[PDB]
């Protein structure tokens, strides 16, 4: 006879997990692209320095 | 709703149970004519009218 509390607890527990999963995947897929662009920029700076 | 006044015990819990129900089968748990030999089963009230 406390089904509403059980559903509220399930709603809280299943709502936090989605947010944390989404945040983790966004963090990984943004930092990977930033790392790759940073490497390409560093190679370009060495080429410009040797040319100059 | 409740045509006769009174309190419906655990009404919201009944709503929460009936939310996830696909179907029902209405069956006669106690027959009116045979399961009460020594009582009067005829009872009417003016708080619940049907066709005047
Ligand atoms: C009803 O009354 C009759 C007549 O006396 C009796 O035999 C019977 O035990 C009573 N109860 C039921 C449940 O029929």
């Amino acid at each position: 006879l406390e089904k509403r509390m059980e559903n509220l607890n399930k709603k809280v527990d299943d709502g936090f997990l989605d947010i944390w999963t989404y945040n983790a995947e966004l963090l990984v897929l943004l930092e990977n692209e930033r790392t790759l662009d940073f490497h390409d920029s560093n190679v370009k700076n060495l080429y410009e320095k040797v040319k100059n | 709703g409740t045509c006769f006044p009174g309190d419906f015990a655990d009404y919201e819990e009944l709503r929460e149970q009936l939310s996830s129900v696909s179907s029902f089968e209405r069956f006669e748990i106690f027959p009116k004519e045979r399961s009460w030999p020594n009582h009067t089963t005829r009872g009417v009230t003016a708080a619940c009218p049907h066709a005047m």
